[PDB]
């Protein structure tokens, strides 16, 4: 029903 | 500043070929450790993480960290003019606007030189912590590619199921249903046919087959592929480079 | 009910590829004799008749006759997933809704299994009486395929002319006119590459080249093809299978 | 009138393949010297000049001069029906409406016969005087073709610049700038030779798409000759054994 | 004209 | 800037 995103699991960094 | 030389240009070409169809514009982050890359696709469903360590180069020199923004389609157009055997050298200056590529051939005196303009890319990088995966499957890369293509012919999604028994890839679609089961297999003769499964707990996840087919374009980089699965994190598909690595991460389907 | 084991998955792949472009949806009629097929194209211009004899399978079992209605495009999609050397097994139940295909390889213990949904096909079969043909031509299948492609490049129709001397294929079109003449040719060295003509009386017929080109997709099933001609009957193009046959019938243009 | 027999059907097939994408409809002028052809492309930028000498045929006979106007696409359709090793025979009469092609094979007894309708073509021929070129470069045809494709991927134009040391092909474009330098290389090798006969240095610019079209004659010879001087078009010559196939390319000026 | 297969063999 | 023509160099015959 939903294709998840990589950003659902790992937070943004610099 | 930057001077990075491959003895065999093939390594770079395949790497670019293994990345460009998933993400077109990438920053090559250059530091003393080597040349790294991390990029998500436009849908943020997959993530590529490449490392070419300084160990694999003839001569690695970089006094200042620099991000080289490169359109990989242009890079492929330029790299087509280099044979796998060609001696390849990347060069870049202090605040570069372009990267210099040099291809040298043996027994010819032929020298090819290209100056590829860099571009400004705002790439969202993610912190990926080291994970202890519930299942780790080492298998022939060509076998995984064949399975992915075969099931992609029938469906958009694949269920990967890792148990003590083996690894099952299954799919469903308008034509019907399909599945491929591999058991951990050790050959005394030829160990590229080996399938090893290290599993602490069974795991079952669903993934997009088109992304996996795109991943499998790295088959030429290694005869072996490693699949790392656990229930709460994206799938990891890793190809060893000899002196570096190429990893693909794929977010699952849940509903 | 049905459990049929093929030694090389290749045979089935070749057969399906040799049928699918003429007729997409076919009934595979399975009985104690084996797996048979007969189907006309949508225009009723050509007819395919296949027999895979039970002797050709490394364990054939069919408890009750059953027609498996299969879309050959889907079947091709599924069959590409087996190498030519895979051990192939077809299975089906009593009132089957799907056909089970299993591909097995050696030195791996890797298992491939597919369940293709069946479809309902209303089979119109035609009675084909045994005929004594005026002309019978045995020739290399690849040679016939080359001739068909070459003449199809120039025209939609081909005139086939069988005499005691040899066989002439001729055509004409906007670019011009072309022809290929073959004579009876016997080699002791390489007889895969022989031309035989058994003829009681000369015969001349016209046929659609697109259908013959479709027929020639069976070239991979045998290095040899047989053409059977007489004026009052459709052309017969036969490829031997080893344990069965694949026949194409083509109605002439008059 | 005309009866010309080639021992190898390959020569004619390759020759037609090397012309048809440059000029589609051509007049084959047949006389006692053999079969010649000269045609400009629709833009009048390039010119093809072919000579198949009467010596190259196993039986050449021409009682009366004849211009055979042929659509080369139809000719390719018909020539595909002959294998490279087939004995080929052309025939034509005095006021012909068609050209007769006959293909015969050995150890088979199969004969193929085709009558291709001719067409009326008004081709403007140009007088090309014998020229003393400032630079003459003999190099492997496959290498020139590879260079042309590689640079055509990156640019519309190429500068060909010859000095006593060697030959530089350079280009510029949106992606950046590139160059391939070949040095005069004499190895027993065979077709790897690279020779430059130069009275005065010369540098001229040319369209890469036309050169890529030229390189479709690579199958006719392992060697290609580039003839350059400042005031006349570039000559790209492929030797045939029987005569020659020449392409002329007018330069780009005032960049 | 292109004939039909049913012109030569009956359906059974 | 200008692509020259073959007819700039060789006249008709």
């Amino acid at each position: 029903r939903r294709q998840t995103s990589m950003t659902d699991f790992y937070h943004s960094k610099r | 500043m930057l001077e990075a030389r491959l003895e065999q240009a093939s390594l770079l070409k395949r790497v670019v070929d293994a990345i460009k169809d998933l993400v077109q514009d990438c920053n090559f982050d250059c530091n003393d450790s080597g040349i790294a890359l991390q990029a998500m696709d436009n849908s943020h469903v997959a993530l590529v993480s490449m490392l070419l360590k300084a160990e694999g180069f003839s001569a690695y020199r970089c006094d200042r960290n620099i991000a080289l923004g490169i359109n990989l389609v242009s890079l492929t157009k330029v790299l087509r003019a280099a044979q796998n055997e060609d001696i390849l050298t990347l060069k870049a200056d202090d605040s570069p606007d372009a990267v210099n590529l040099m291809f040298e051939s043996a027994e010819t005196d032929r020298i090819s030189e290209y100056d590829i303009k860099l571009m400004d890319i705002d790439q969202e990088h993610l912190a990926i912590p080291e994970t202890e995966y519930a299942a780790t499957v080492e298998m022939p890369s060509a076998e995984f590619q064949r399975i992915c293509r075969d099931l992609n012919a029938l469906s958009e999604s694949v269920v990967i199921e890792a148990t003590k028994e083996g690894v099952k890839f299954s799919c469903q679609g308008d034509i019907g249903s399909g599945s491929v089961t591999i058991r951990q297999h050790t050959s005394v003769d030829k160990p590229e046919q080996n399938v090893s499964i290290a599993l602490s707990e069974p795991v079952a996840l669903t993934f997009s087959l088109k992304y996996l087919v795109n991943f499998c374009k790295a088959t030429s980089l290694s005869s072996k592929v490693t699949l790392c699965l656990s229930q709460e994190v994206p799938l990891l598909v890793e190809y060893g480079l000899g002196s570096g690595h190429l990893r693909f991460y794929l977010a699952p389907k849940i509903g």
